[PDB]
């Protein structure tokens, strides 16, 4: 019946939308890895001050 | 296709080095956190000059500050 | 280090890379004046003022 059409057809439609997913999948892990990022440079800069006051201080 | 296990498993059996430096990018763009657990089990198959100047370059170098206590040696 | 010297540093210096450094800072049980010499040798010198330092 000659279905090797819709065999690649399919297929490849299968592939562009788990390529699709699979970047949305990597965008998200991205922005969630920036989020921890910022998170992470905030407390840090929030303990030098703490430390440095404490220097401050000390005297 | 990634997971953790799997992956800290199968990075110590590898035969080029310099995968490491692409993996240890890809992890800083996805896993920042597991980077440290990475460069504890690969600091005596990785060179530390270029780590801390890829460190610097990104500006990174505070993150890796507990695994820096390690190699004073 | 029966011949396994210039196996990682003289193969080292052939390619002028930073690694030479972390090989030296490895690496132990070695011959310290025939690589300081074969350092000499070429064009890198630091690597030699390096082993010189350390001993």
């Amino acid at each position: 019946p000659e279905s090797i059409r819709k065999w690649r057809e399919e297929q490849r439609k299968r592939l562009q939308e788990l390529d699709a997913a699979s970047k949305v999948m990597e965008q998200e892990w991205r922005e969630k890895a920036k989020k921890d990022l910022e998170e992470w440079n905030q407390r840090q800069s929030e303990q030098v001050e703490k430390n440095k006051i404490n220097n401050r201080i000390a005297d | 296709a990634w997971k953790e296990g799997q992956f800290k498993d199968i990075i110590t059996k590898v035969a080029n080095v310099e995968l490491y430096y692409r993996a240890i990018q890809f992890y800083l763009e996805f896993k920042p956190l597991l980077l440290n657990d990475l460069l504890m089990v690969l600091s005596p198959r990785l060179d530390h000059t270029r780590a801390v100047n890829y460190f610097s370059k990104v500006k990174q170098l505070p993150l890796v500050k507990p695994y820096l206590r390690s190699v004073q040696n | 280090h029966r011949n396994l010297q210039n196996l990682l540093i003289l193969t080292a210096i052939k390619a002028d890379r930073t690694r030479v450094m972390e090989y030296i800072n490895r690496l132990d049980n070695y011959d310290a004046p025939d690589i300081a010499n074969i350092a000499i040798s070429n064009e890198l010198f630091e690597e030699a003022f390096a082993i010189f330092r350390k001993f």
